């Protein structure tokens, strides 16, 4: 005798924004941005060479902790905070290029 | 091209015990072209050359160890899925990776506007197997049932944008992902926020005002169902001017309904 | 929220076998997602939450019923009108969340263990196993011919040898009884030396058959 | 609606990707889910809503598509990958749920031609009223292969039965047997009993035939 | 390079967003006059026709 | 007796995008992309 017409709801909800809305609660929602990360480069499917103790033009000047990594090739290189230099005393004018 | 450097001999703070230093140079002998080198003296000369491709490679300042597992996107901070369009873990990224946004959270609405039973727009805590449906009290007793026909066409609409906003579909995407100063990043950056808050917005207000119109739309056709049989009971309810079995409310709410069958049984309650 | 599943076994057509899946304590909707032996997933019913509504695929309409009893917090697959096109493993699914909601039409995050039956209308007929000679590098067998129900466990000289072992699945005959080999592989030099026996053993029709291989 | 998956089988090794293909007859509205079926188990649910990864499955696997065309990527296939899996569709107005053919994620190892046995029927069987002729392919590569009955040099129809055994656990082999059944009385009437192979692995339909002396 | 290529980028974010957005609001505008001349009818006939 | 309210359809249309729609067909659409060239630059305007 009675029909009422109703929808879904849901406690809490997420706030979200719209055009005329700073703040409107919503039953469900989904992230667009990725703020978390596990803490560790994945080797696949790039070539990663870490260069460890070793800085690139010292890779590439041939120092000898970095002959290991003579004739070596790389999508990304990894270069090192802790990375030192261990030949005779060298300055690049114009490093970066 | 011709690179003239003059040695200075002069005492510089000691280095590994090393007054002295190296000043490295370098040069690029085109295929047609020939390398020429004059010196008397103070020459760290070539031991030969080295192989100069195009691009594709790069460079990455970071102390994030490396894993065995496979990620597209690298950042300094370690790897990132690229399934979200957009990220915050670093401006700094390697593969196919999402845009980088000031913003740490961008909301997409995923639903519809909660107004809950606790404080037409009747909020039920209740029904959770669709987003709009029926309440109902009648000569058998009570019951609640969904509408899945607009619960499905706004289901079908939020997938619809959903996939496209994610990349996940057959393109030249929405938010293409980067592949890769400071004044150029910024201004970057800057603009790249705002259109990660205007889409958002934009989507988001079209997603509410679909899912406003679905529950409008129900409300609606059931009132063009009914007619002069019932009559609008303030709120979301409607007022059936006679009785209906479990079997009558079915065919309204399945659209199988018709004012002529409960016309002059409608009449007579009505004039009371 | 583990699912379980029962009233499997043999089935004579003109039966009507009641399948059941409990729960572990609310409710959501169940589903059943059949499966016919080596061949894919079909879906066939599916009942609402509460129970108002009932879906049969147009493979079962008329033949299968699908209730539920939220006391005991179960859901029963009352199957009758049978024919051998329902040998298959019944599986029984819960609907997955879509966007906060939970509809009954969607994807299956809970699933059955799986229950098996067989419709057949057939004696509990015990194997008799023939054997495959080695002819004059190389190999010999048992043909485990019409047995019901299933299974058989074969073996090679009361489990002794492993390696050149290959027992095939068993083929559904028009007999509607089942059959099966098993072969080995050895020089064709050892043959003359060793003997070879296949422990073949049938649980329903008890009986655990042995037979020696000679050369023609 | 009908789903029709492809490739029926896909060979693949581990370290490489692999790629299932799902074609709805008409637009699905992203309403797609993938399933992962272990031999003996329940299917295990993978992607949702064509592109949503469920909870716990690895990265790996990655769900898209849009129109009637969805895909299935596995990125780098592991050895726990390989299995049968089903496309599925659903939907709550036009009420449907569908299931595609599914599609074989088989390991891809080198073409391997079978070793082809012929076993005369029993004399044990022979004294019962029915002969059976048994065929043996021993461990081959591919599993596509081709058994042909001749009864002195006569094609036979719906007298054979085919079975065949799972990807070996040590070289990813397969092995199959095609049993011919006929009456004591046509065992008698013919002389010569031949079975031919087509396989990758031969250079010609090889023949194994055998005489009743 | 870098500067041009970040231009060519979020140029043709804008692109692809306002071609969304156009197309978005010229489908419902469209859906919404088909809608409109049904419920027109509808209207007009009232009792004297069955849908 | 019968009133039936329908709308404009061809055989084959053009394929768009929208906010919801990766993939749409409408009757009618325009190119918003100049690729083509004749592959000659012109005097006019410009010295
Ligand atoms: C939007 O709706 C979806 C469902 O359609 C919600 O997803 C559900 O999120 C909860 C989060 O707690 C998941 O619960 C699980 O709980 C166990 C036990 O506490 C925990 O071990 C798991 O890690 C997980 O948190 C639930 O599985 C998940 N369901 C699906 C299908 O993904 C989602 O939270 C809703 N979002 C918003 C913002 O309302
Ligand atoms: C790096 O150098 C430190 C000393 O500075 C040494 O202890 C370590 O063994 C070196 N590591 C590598 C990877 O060469
Ligand atoms: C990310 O990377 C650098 C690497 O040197 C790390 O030191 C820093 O804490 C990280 N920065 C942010 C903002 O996460
Ligand atoms: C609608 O109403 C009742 C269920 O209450 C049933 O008899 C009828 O067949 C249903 N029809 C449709 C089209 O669902």
């Amino acid at each position: 005798a009675t029909l009422c017409l109703g929808h879904h709801a849901v406690p809490n909800g997420t706030i979200v924004k719209t055009i005329t809305n700073d703040q409107i609660e919503v039953t469900n929602a989904t992230e667009l941005v990725q703020s978390s990360s596990t803490g560790e480069i994945c080797d696949s499917p790039h070539q990663i060479l870490d260069g460890k103790n070793c800085t690139l033009i010292d890779a590439l000047l041939g120092d000898p902790q970095c002959d290991g990594f003579q004739n070596k090739k790389w999508d990304l290189f990894v270069e090192r905070s802790k990375a030192y230099s261990n030949c005779y005393p060298y300055d690049v004018p114009d490093y970066a290029s | 091209s011709q690179q003239t450097v003059s040695p200075n001999i002069g005492s510089r703070p000691r280095v590994r015990n090393i007054p002295s230093r190296i000043s490295i140079y370098w040069t690029i002998v085109k295929p047609g072209d020939i390398l020429l080198i004059n010196s008397t003296g103070n020459l760290i000369a070539p031991r030969g050359y080295f192989k100069i491709r195009s691009g594709k490679s790069s460079i990455m300042r970071s102390d994030a160890p490396i894993g065995k597992c496979n990620s597209e996107c690298i950042t300094p901070n370690g790897s990132i899925p690229n399934d979200k369009p957009f990220q915050n873990v670093n401006r700094i990224t390697y593969g196919a990776c999402p845009r980088y946004v000031k913003q740490n959270t961008l909301k997409l609405a995923t639903g519809m506007r909660n107004v809950p039973e606790k404080q037409i727009e009747n909020g039920w805590e209740g029904m959770v197997d669709g987003w709009y449906g029926f309440r109902h009290q009648n000569s058998e007793g009570r019951g609640q049932a969904a509408d899945l026909k607009s619960t499905q066409a706004a289901i079908d609409q939020i997938n619809g944008k959903l996939n496209r906003l994610i990349g996940k579909t057959n393109e030249k995407f929405h938010q293409i992902e980067k592949e890769f100063e400071k004044y150029v990043e910024d201004t970057k950056i800057d603009l790249w926020s705002y259109n990660a808050e205007l889409l958002v917005a934009l989507e988001n207000q079209h997603t509410i005002d679909l899912t406003d119109s679905e529950m409008n739309k129900l409300f609606e056709k059931t009132k063009k169902q009914l007619r002069e049989n019932a009559e609008d009971m303030g709120n979301g309810c409607f007022k059936i001017y006679h009785k209906c079995d479990n079997a009558c409310i079915g065919s309204i709410r399945n659209g199988t309904y018709d004012h002529d069958v409960y016309r002059d049984e409608a009449l007579n309650n009505r004039f009371q | 929220v583990q699912l379980v599943e029962s009233g499997g076994g043999v089935v004579q057509p003109g039966k009507s076998p009641r399948l059941s899946c409990a729960a572990s304590g609310s409710s959501y909707a169940v589903h059943w997602v059949r499966q016919a032996p080596g061949k894919g997933l079909e879906w066939v019913t599916l009942i609402s939450y509460d129970g108002a509504n009932q879906y049969y695929a147009d493979s079962v309409k008329g033949r299968f019923t699908i209730s539920r009893d939220n006391s005991k917090n179960t859901v029963y697959l009352q199957m009758n009108s049978l024919r051998p096109e329902d040998t298959a493993v019944y599986y029984c699914a819960v609907p997955g969340p879509v966007f906060g909601i939970f509809p009954p039409w969607s994807y299956f995050d809970n699933w059955g263990q799986g229950i098996l039956v067989t419709v057949s209308s057939a004696s509990t007929k015990g194997p008799s196993v023939f054997p495959l000679a080695p002819s004059s590098t190389a190999a010999l067998g048992c043909l485990v011919k019409d047995y019901f129900p299933e299974p058989v466990t074969v073996s090679w000289n009361s489990g002794a040898l492993t390696s050149g072992v290959h027992t095939f699945p068993a083929v559904l005959q028009s007999s509607g009884l089942y059959s099966l080999s098993s072969v080995v592989t050895v020089p064709s030099s050892s043959l003359g030396t060793q003997t070879y026996i296949c422990n073949v053993n049938h649980k329903p029709s008890n009986t655990k058959v042995d037979k020696k291989v000679e050369p023609k | 609606i009908v789903l029709t998956q492809s490739p029926a089988t896909l060979s693949v090794s581990p370290g490489e990707r692999a790629t299932l293909s799902c074609r709805a007859s008409q637009v699905i509205s992203h309403n797609l889910a993938w399933y992962q079926q272990k031999p003996g188990q329940a299917p295990r649910l993978l992607i949702y809503g064509a592109s949503t990864r469920a909870s716990g499955i690895p990265a790996r696997f990655s769900g898209s598509g849009s129109g009637t065309d969805y895909t299935l990527t596995i990125t780098s296939l592991q050895p726990e990958d390989f299995a049968v899996y089903y496309c599925q569709h659903y939907s709550n107005w036009p009420p449907r749920l569908t299931f595609g053919g599914g599609t074989k994620v088989e390991i891809k190892r080198t073409v391997a031609a079978p070793s082809v046995f012929i076993f005369p029927p029993s004399d044990e069987q022979l004294k019962s009223g029915t002969a059976s002729v048994v065929c043996l392919l021993n461990n081959f590569y591919p599993r596509e292969a081709k058994v042909q009955w001749k009864v002195d040099n006569a094609l036979q129809s719906g007298n054979s039965q085919e079975s065949v055994t799972e990807q070996d656990s040590k070289d990813s082999t397969y092995s199959l047997s095609s049993t011919l059944t006929l009456s004591k009385a046509d065992y008698e009437k013919h002389k010569v009993y031949a079975c031919e192979v087509t396989h990758q692995g031969l250079s010609s339909p090889v023949t194994k035939s055998f005489n009743r002396g």
